[PDB]
RNA sequence: GCCUGGUGUCUUGGGU
């Protein structure tokens, strides 16, 4: 009915394996004069809401560092709001897909046309054939 | 601090967030991240 | 990408034969004696070298981001 | 994510024996055999051989999952004959055929050297 | 979720009653979910995707 | 506990030194995700 | 009572006609050469710095992929059966490899041959990449241009076949017996007249066809298998056939000692 | 020292 049979050897040597490679992006948005997001590693005593992943992987700058592999619910880029009226800043931060794994790839940090900082994560991963994968002549 | 690379010249250099996003060097805009300071491994697999 | 370094369907090294490959090409022969010289007999390895397509050479020009 | 471990079908757990025998009481002198962490490679060596004896009037394997490595073989002998012992005899007639094989391999290879 | 735990399973779209059948589990490596092949007809189901 | 997060090569068994970072450490059994497949292992703390 | 005539021979390749003996332990030897003789792998690669367009564990693939020397691997351990803490000199050897592009020109091609064997169990003869002669550069790893860098450390480890492909010592086997069908196990296809449609085996003439007028042998067994190993060069020929039938003689003796001690 | 919240409305492209 429409399946086919493999020669695992053949996948042991590469056959059909292939890159798979996703990009997140993330920016500063502006509430105020002076009131806007920051990309820092959130400290859990000054920011609310935190989420449940590990925080560990992040760099002083607030941005993950090329060559660290990542699974899911990782936090890769910390940004925080402040909450209008210490203890006054709220979690917004971006984590890696649940369903996804791999290898931080590059990291891009630039600015956009209004002057706030832009960053971009690209993460790499590697997908091997197996069972259920689908294939066409 | 955070070690990181031009995109034009490929000057390494250091900046604390703070600073403005900009090559020393040329000026340019794009600037990327350097790799970790910890070893990968991979199972060659 | 690159030339692969064993045939997928029966295991056979040509991984080293790629370089040999282009020389015989310059020299005139055609495929199917340059493929008999290095004696890749069974079709399974001849695909493998007959049909790579060398990308690399490309990716390279784009000008090193370090 | 969940792809087995590939070493698992050669390295036996701790709690799980290599070899299994129980009895098939439904019939006289009858044993079940489950060989854990093995393969055709080995089964169809022993099937063939054990087929040839005299005293063995049934001997069978199958390969219940290709995605387990195991198999299980059946295996019964005429009253006189304990099926386990007869295993055995099975194993060494195969060792001596292949140290022979090896020899004669030997010698011929020097030859050709 | 362990061996012989009954199940219902289910393709769409259910055009009558034999779309929804209980199995029982068998728990095994692998991500897809397997079925002996003579239950492919009532379900007008085939492994195309 | 003191050793979440941080860094881990495994000295004995199947996945012997093999770089990995423990993600959970209930007691005595750890759970490190490992680098080199993308899998997170139950494990003894005598590994 | 097995005989064995070898047709012909050289360092990666034998071929060879196998007599009396039964089709199962042809087809044994058969498996076991491809799936169960040890050779010596790559099986972890550090990566301190790549600089190049190919990316990490593509790299990290391909060098799983190269063939070393396994000679001495007999009396190496397994990783898994060490009683040491971390690796050492007894179960794995370990290489190294660093090139680098100077000059704003030209392409540095990295080549299996700049691989060096850093330690490894002295004085045995395990672990160089095999070479065919002595001015061969080998297989093609990656290809660098100015300034892009490589440096890995790669740990090489025992493994057999049934892991992963890598650690097989074999390529193809040919396999072939009775080249006239006198055996009857195959039913000919055919349009008009089977014979013309159907070439020769080449070893049509080691045998000789069957006369017109002769009855079926109802009786005649399979006994003549001819087979040619060819290798990688991980391993030669003739220790390839050595080592499967050594690692098959070891496999029934377990079965045979757990018959003993189940009592 | 237990609890633990991350959007919607569309549109478009796809799968059986
Ligand atoms: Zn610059
Ligand atoms: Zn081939
Ligand atoms: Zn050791």
């Amino acid at each position: 009915e429409d399946s086919m049979i493999m020669n695992q050897s053949s996948i042991d040597r590469g056959l059909f394996r292939s890159l798979f490679f996703r990009s997140y992006m993330d920016q500063e948005k502006r509430f105020g004069i002076s009131i806007v997001e920051e990309f820092e590693k959130p400290t859990r005593a000054t920011t609310l809401r935190l989420k449940h992943g590990t925080y560990e992987k992040l760099d002083e700058d607030g941005l993950i560092a090329p060559g660290v592999r990542v699974s899911g619910d990782d936090i890769i880029i910390g940004k925080t709001t402040p909450i209008p009226p210490y203890h006054t800043k709220r979690d917004a931060s971006t984590p890696l897909r649940s369903t996804e794994n791999g290898i931080v790839d590059q990291v891009l940090l630039t600015t956009n046309q209004e002057g706030l900082k832009f960053v971009k994560v690209r993460m790499r991963t590697t997908k091997v054939p197996q069972i259920g994968d689908k294939f066409a002549s | 601090g955070v070690k990181y690379t031009c995109g034009a010249c490929a000057h390494n250099f250091s900046l604390n967030k703070s600073d403005p996003v900009r090559c020393k060097e040329c000026g340019h805009r794009v600037i990327y991240k350097a790799r970790t300071k910890r070893m990968i491994q991979f199972d060659a697999r | 990408m690159i030339i692969p370094v064993r045939c997928f369907s029966c295991g056979k090294v040509v991984g080293d034969k790629w370089d040999a490959y282009l020389r015989l090409l310059e020299e005139g022969k055609q495929e199917g004696d340059a493929l008999d010289e290095l004696k890749l007999k069974r079709y399974c390895c001849r695909r493998m070298v007959l049909t790579h397509v060398d990308l690399i050479e490309k990716f390279l020009r784009y000008n090193p981001l370090e | 994510m969940n792809a087995p471990d590939r070493f698992e079908l050669f390295i036996l757990p701790d709690d799980v024996p290599k070899l299994k025998i129980t009895p098939d009481s439904r019939v006289p002198n009858c044993i079940i055999i489950k060989f854990e962490r093995e393969d055709h490679t080995l089964a169809n060596l022993l099937r063939e051989e054990l087929a040839l004896y005299p005293d063995v009037t049934f001997v069978a394997y199958k390969v219940e999952h290709p995605l387990f490595a195991n198999f299980v073989m059946r295996l019964q002998t005429e009253e006189g004959t304990r099926p386990k012992q007869a295993l055995e005899r099975a194993c060494a007639s195969i060792i001596n055929k292949l140290k022979t094989l090896d020899h004669k391999f030997n010698e011929e290879w020097n030859i050709k050297n | 979720l362990m061996d012989d735990d009954p199940v219902l399973f289910n393709r769409q779209p259910s055009l009558h009653k034999m779309s929804m059948m209980a199995h029982r589990v068998k728990v095994m490596p692998y991500s897809t979910f397997r079925l002996n092949l003579s239950v492919t007809s009532p379900y007008n189901a085939d492994f195309d995707g | 506990d003191p050793t979440l997060n941080k860094t881990v090569k495994i000295r004995q068994g199947g996945y012997k030194g093999k770089i990995g970072i423990v993600k959970e450490a209930n007691g005595d059994r750890f759970r490190v995700e490992l680098h080199n497949p993308n899998k997170t292992i139950p494990i003894p703390c005598s590994f | 009572e097995p005989k064995v005539n070898i047709i012909n021979a050289q360092d990666d390749e034998v071929e060879l006609m196998l007599s009396d003996v039964n089709l199962s332990l042809a087809n044994s030897l058969r498996r076991t050469m491809l799936a169960e003789v040890p050779t010596l792998a790559i099986d972890l690669v550090e990566i301190k710095m790549n600089t190049s367009v190919l990316a990490d564990e593509f790299i990290s693939h391909r060098l799983g992929l190269i063939p070393l020397v396994s000679e001495d691997v007999e009396e190496m351990k397994y990783s898994r059966d060490c009683t040491c803490e971390d690796y050492c000199d007894e179960c794995s050897v370990v290489l190294e490899l660093s090139a680098r592009h100077e000059g704003e020109e030209g392409t540095t091609d990295v080549y299996s041959s700049s691989l060096i064997k850093v330690s490894g169990p002295g004085n045995l003869n395990v672990g160089e990449p095999v070479r065919r002669d002595d001015y061969d550069q080998g297989i093609l790893l990656c290809k660098l241009r100015n300034h892009q860098e490589l440096n890995i450390r790669c740990i090489a480890k025992k493994g057999i076949a049934k892991e992963h492909a890598k650690w097989s010592p074999c390529s193809a086997i040919a396999f072939e017996y009775d080249p006239h069908n006198k055996l009857k196990h195959t039913d000919f296809w055919f349009e008009v007249d089977a014979k013309k449609e159907w070439p020769d085996s080449k070893y049509a003439t080691w045998e000789e066809p069957p006369k017109p007028g002769e009855v079926f042998d109802y009786k005649a067994k399979p006994n003549r298998f001819y087979m040619t190993v060819e290798t990688t060069g991980s391993l030669k020929a003739n220790q390839v056939f050595s080592r499967g039938i050594k690692t098959l003689q070891e496999k029934l003796a377990n079965v045979l000692f757990e018959l003993e001690n189940s009592r």
